[PDB]
RNA sequence: AAAACUUUCAGCAACGGAUCUCUUGGCUCUCGCAUCGAUGAAGAACGCAGCGAAAUGCGAUACGUAAUGUGAAUUGCAGAAUUCCGUGAAUCAUCGAAUCUUUGAACGCACAUUGCGCCUUUGGGUUCUACCAAAGGCAUGCCUGUUUGAGUGUCAUU
RNA sequence: CAGAUCUUGGUGGAAGUAGCAAAUAUUCAAAUGAGAACUUUGAAGACUGAAGUGGGGAAAGGUUCCAUGUGAACAGCAGUU
RNA sequence: GUAGAGAUUCUGACGUGCAAAUCGAUCUUCAAAUUUGGGUAUAGGGGCGAAAGACUAAUCGAACCAUCUAGUAGCUGGUUCC
RNA sequence: UUUCAAUGGCCCGUCUUGAAACACGGACCAAGGAGUCUAGCAUCUAUGCGAGUGUUUGGGUGAAAAACCCAUCCGCGAAA
RNA sequence: UUGACCUCAAAUCAGGUAGGACUACGCGCUGAACUUAAGCAUAUCAAUAAGCGCAGGAAAAGAAAAUAACCAUGAUUCCCUCAGUAACGGCGAGUGAAGCGGGAAAAGCUCAAAUUUGAAAUCUGGCAACAUUUCUUUUGUUGUCCGAGUUGUAAUUUCAAGAAGCUGCUUUGAGUGUAGACGAUCGGUCUAAGUUCCUUGGAACAGGACGUCAGAGAGGGUGAGAACCCCGUCUUUGGUCGAUUGGAUAUGCCAUAUAAAGCGCUUUCGAAGAGUCGAGUUGUUUGGGAAUGCAGCUCUAAAUGGGUGGUAAAUUUCAUCUAAAGCUAAAUAUUGGCGAGAGACCGAUAGCGAACAAGUAGAGUGAUCGAAAGAUGAAAAGAACUUUGAAAAGAGAGUUAAAUAGUACGUGAAAUUGCUGAAAGGGAAGCAUUGGAAAUCAGUCUUA
């Protein structure tokens, strides 16, 4: 909610974080097996739980 | 032996009836593919075979050492018969004598190249050329399992007193080198089939 | 690339404003990052950041061996001067206090040591 | 055949020592042979590939070609050599990697370094 | 159940027998290992020999007393008989057993017959070199590591 | 009783991922070794790259510093360079000097509160009795000793 | 291996079928766009009717906020939203 | 009698539903043994119960989790080429 | 090989006295899927020795978990 | 009133130490039920799982209050054997050791009980010196003050003896340098021979010639099966140049042996562990049976005494050991961790749950539960360009050995599906026998 404490803002800070595509020159790697994100997150699907 | 706990360290238990499920044990929760399918059987995924292979099997299997010597003096006996060589498959269409005897000097040899041409003079290298034109690649998973290559087997040198000859002709593909005191049937019958050609060094002869 | 051995033959002041300076390029290196910079600006930063770790450095280890000599033959020293194999060797017995022996051992092993010996054929 | 108990001739573990070896194991890893002159001038039968080295293809699609060792791309066992490029669809050039094993080095890049390799492993420069 | 032909059966696996299965698939393993441990004891406390002297005993059975074996040690007795100090018994190898003793100058002769052959035939090393002392070698150059079952074995 | 429709067969195209080959993986046996922690472990949290979310590494000295070895990279792009009459590239190996945030046996008291305190020293500024900052500390049981005590415990002096 | 309401995976007939029917209700022009029953603007018509379909907060959520852009996937029709 | 709290009847709708208990109409109660938020205590042969074997996270005539456990089976089902 | 004609031909697996059953299981297809292992015992067979027999608990040896060699015990048998 | 001592406190007192994790193996405690008994209650499962505490590289046990009944053996541990035995069991199901013997390994000892009494000879700590180092990180010696200590620290003794005496021989450092030699040790470093021709191919690592090396023809890599291209492999249990250690030596120095010790006979004395042994009883245990261990409670010795001699008791002999205090390597164990080697193992629905970003994603308030998922090609050379479309894409082209390899990528099966061709079909289909029709095909001959 609006009222938060620290270590949460933490946690959602990092979740947030987390939670975003991968940067495209990754791809370009040799030897590269990361293709897309596997740790996706939508807030409405999958709870952080925390 | 397959690990003592593949197959059981999942938590599973049978439904009952009335789900129209086969009764079988399965894997409770949710929220995974995992969860709801069968477990704790030979005939699922994933689960523990019929009787699980165990170390406590008898590999190594007891035999009189009176009949291991029969077999040696019977695998002894074969290797001076030349029919039976030539049956077992060495080249010695043309070797000088069966029992081949050869001096001492040859326990004293330093190269291959002398070991070499010592067995082109007593003719018995067609062997040995046998050996090297029939180097394969194993059949199947052997491969796989650190049982690259396969060949046949060459002629076998057997000394008294080891000075050269083992280093001489180690390297030499399909020659085995064994002492005359310690004869193995392994060599001296591969495969289970007798007659192996069996060059002899003089002073392992009379040791026999 | 300053190079760790030429700072070891700096004074500690000098190494502190040393220090100093390359926080300040450090900083205006970053503001460039921010602000849109250069590759050549960008690779700068990696090197001011391990120059300001090696000054860092040799500035510690004037001051640890400084505690070293001040501390040297004295019966206690700082924890972190003392060793740190593991904790249970700092707990052993010493190789002294394991050799101690009564008088009665002394006395024993003075006079019936084990001979060296031999049999003949 | 191996008669020492600390080398592996497990063809599972010789294949992860190859593929997971570091950059300075990769070095040594890369060994090309020297030309008929150099081997006889130097007593050396082979050494590591190294940049600005000058080496001539002798294996493959590029047999016979001659270029500089613009760079030894080590991670991916391949040798980028000059004048050794690819056409691509679009009419850039791409270089084309050849393996360490199929060139020969026709003239070293003499370093004191290199040159106490050549007299360490009993070459003389 | 019970309905062919031979003994009744009496395997005793009802409890968990099969967590404590021991198999000796080591056994040339262990085999090797001793062998280093014993070359490398030989080689450690050469010239001495590798196994001390034991005195020949007899069982105690009716079973097996016509039979002659080896011992622990050589009693106190055995020892004062032979002129051997009980200090110095231990330091030139002959094992000292305090329990036993000598029922019988039939056992006691032997023991001490036993250690008079190994005196004779003992090489010992001076504590300093150059000064030999009572019981003491003065030449100690033929010395070699040899075997007591071949100098002396129970018969 | 023609077409369509239904079914069978064949070719081709789909759907699907079986088969075959492989395998930096697992399983099993053997051999060698003894090495965690209040000098803060195992585990956790949060951070660190020019361009990173994870994995790997690391700790505000943060994909690492010193030192030793090797000797010219890294590489997806950018970028530099080291001349190639070296103290030196490298996501290298190795590792005896350091660093090691918030925690955690977790130790000032707490803790769904970046909450609440105390002690010593030092420093700061347009402000100096104020305010702020920094460094070092303050858990419990127990052992040897030290210092300060308590007692109508035992007594001398008187 | 043909069976075990067998295990996992893939796929059928049913079948372009049941169904997408509570909460009164939409209509016209223009813009946008390759494309408009559904987007935006304007005009009309209605609804919630102050114990609201209004304006806020608490718990819970965690960036769903805002602007800009958008090939799919998602919004059980559509989509320029 | 409204908000709120219930849940009688239609044995209405729905009954691969909006819904693993809902929707409609009717109906009971509505200033107290009232309704409720958060904090807090009681835990499985135990709690708690204006009592129905009720409730104790869609689980209750003994919850749920992991183990012993591959429990046991005179019973059912299957058991692979000529 | 396809198809037509004439003739015959119930749906398999299952428990059962009796199943085409209005008895059960089975929509289809691919891969997986059930008498194994060990300590014993009993008949029968093969092999080696034979009033004996059994090397492998250990030792020696072998550059090599193999093979080869060996002491003293001991197990079974030689008496009930 | 001062003091002394005892006892008890306090301090952010000086300096230390304990916790927590791992727990395969190790020492205990606590402690089931399923199950077997064709029911079941004793029994069994099982002195097991779970729970709890505490260690090490091993732990434990260990120098007899031990067996035996012999011609006696001689700490412990492990192995084989005793032996599925003696014994225990609703004498039912079932359970079940030990002595000897053979071997692996071997190593013994330390206190309490004594007057140093012509001398607390002992020890911690502070301070000050010197010294030493896996180490400026470690470990000490000397001096000196405070203290601990006579309610007992040293020397001396440990039953195997010993102590006091008595003469009479033999024996001796807890040393510290040096130098070189001889070993061991982890580690930097060095390593034989074709890429010579012809054919095939995108590529020669294939086939065919001609050769070479071999103490190296293990294994891997490289554009297809490479002893000779490369890393390696053998030489190697070694050369080398740097290190760390070991036991001797070759010496120098400090060593106060007035001392200390072994042995020898003694008309001698000879201290030896208590709410402990033991007894009864109650639980629990064992193969232990008128009790094998352990524990509770009650009663509680002794001094040639007290244990044990596997049928209760009383008496008498005979052996045997010496309890109630302590240490101790090796042989032994090792589903953990670290590092190696392999394999008649598995080969992506298999093998660990996990070959991959796996204890991950996801589920539950929680304890917990827990997946799926490998492969373009030698090299991205991952399809420039034109053209149709709003676009996704399509058709051309281009890359490649190949796109019948286009990332929805090796091979690409069956179910199921669309198109094409062929034929059949009046309320099932499929199947067997026999032949027609249509389609399709081979033998055979041809020649000798």
């Amino acid at each position: 909610p609006s009222h938060k404490s620290f270590r949460t803002k933490q946690k959602l800070a990092k979740a947030a974080r987390q939670n975003r595509p991968i940067p495209q020159w990754i791809r370009l790697r040799t030897g590269n097996t990361v293709h897309y994100n596997m740790k996706r997150r939508h807030w409405r699907r999958t709870k952080l739980n925390i | 032996a397959v690990s003592e706990k593949a197959g059981h360290q999942t938590s599973a238990e049978s439904w009952g009836t009335g789900r129209a499920l086969a009764r079988i044990p399965r894997v409770g929760g949710g929220g995974t593919h995992r969860s709801g399918q069968a477990a704790f059987g030979n005939m699922c995924r994933s689960g523990r075979m019929f009787a699980p292979t165990k170390t406590w099997r008898k590999w190594h299997v007891k035999v009189n050492q009176n009949e291991k010597r029969y077999a040696i003096a019977s695998a002894v006996a074969a290797s001076g018969v030349p029919s039976l060589l030539l049956a077992r498959g060495h080249r010695i269409e043309e070797i000088p004598e069966v029992p081949l005897v050869v001096d001492d000097a040859v326990q004293s040899f330093q190269k291959t190249k002398e070991a070499v041409a010592l067995l082109k003079e007593i003719k018995a290298y067609r062997d040995v050329i046998k050996v090297a034109n029939s180097r394969k690649l194993r059949a199947g998973k052997g491969k796989l399992r650190n049982r690259r290559h396969v060949q046949r087997r060459g002629p076998l040198v057997v000394f008294n007193e080891d000075t050269g000859i083992v280093k001489a002709f180690r390297n030499i593909p399909g020659v085995e080198i064994v002492n005359v005191r310690r004869l193995n049937l392994l060599q001296l019958a591969p495969g289970g089939h007798l007659g192996r050609f069996v060059i002899w060094t003089k002073s392992a002869f009379g040791l026999l | 690339a300053l190079k760790t051995f030429e700072l070891r033959k700096q004074s500690q002041e000098n190494l502190a404003e040393q220090l100093q300076e390359l926080r300040q390029e450090l900083a205006s290196l970053r503001v460039q990052k921010i602000a849109g910079g250069s590759g050549s600006k960008l690779s700068k930063i990696k090197t001011t950041r391990k120059d300001i770790a090696r000054i860092l450095t040799v500035i510690n280890e004037s001051n640890r061996l400084a505690a070293r000599e001040a501390y040297k033959n004295k019966k206690y020293i700082p924890l972190d001067l003392r060793q740190k194999k593991t904790r249970a060797i700092r707990r052993a017995l010493t190789p002294y206090e394991q050799s101690r022996k009564t008088l009665k051992q002394i006395k024993k092993e003075r006079y019936f040591p084990l001979r060296k010996y031999a049999l003949k054929a | 055949m191996k008669f020492s108990r600390d080398v592996t001739s497990s063809r599972r573990k010789q294949r992860k020592a190859h593929f997971g070896a570091p950059s300075s194991v990769r070095r040594v890893l890369m060994s090309a042979p020297l030309s008929k002159e150099l081997r006889e001038q130097y007593k050396i039968r082979s050494l590591p590939v190294r940049r600005d080295d000058q080496i001539t293809v002798i294996r493959g699609s590029n047999k016979g070609r001659e270029g500089k060792i613009t760079s030894v791309y080590r991670k991916k066992f391949l040798l980028l050599i000059e004048r050794v490029t690819r056409e691509k669809a679009n009419g850039a050039s791409a270089p084309v990697g050849i393996d360490a094993s199929k060139v020969v080095i026709t003239k070293l890049h003499l370093d004191k370094d290199r040159k106490d390799l050549i007299v360490r492993k009993g070459g003389k420069v | 159940a019970i309905h062919v032909k031979g003994q009744l059966p009496n395997a005793h696996f009802h409890k968990d027998w099969q967590r404590y299965v021991k198999t000796w698939f080591n056994q040339p393993g262990r085999k090797l290992r001793r062998r280093q441990a014993r070359q490398t004891k030989a080689a450690k406390i050469a010239p001495r020999p590798v196994e001390a002297i034991r005195p020949a005993v007899k069982p105690p059975t009716i079973r097996y007393n016509m039979k002659v074996r080896a011992g622990r040690g050589f009693t106190l007795e055995e020892l004062k008989a032979a002129g051997v100090s009980r200090r110095v018994a231990s330091t030139i190898g002959i094992p000292v057993d305090h329990r036993r003793r000598n029922r019988s100058e039939e056992s006691l002769q032997r023991n001490v017959e036993r250690i008079k052959v190994y005196l004779a035939h003992l090489i010992v090393f001076p504590r300093k070199a150059g000064q030999p002392k009572k019981g003491d070698a003065t030449d100690v150059s033929g010395a070699e590591q040899t075997d007591v079952a071949a100098v002396l074995p129970i018969t």
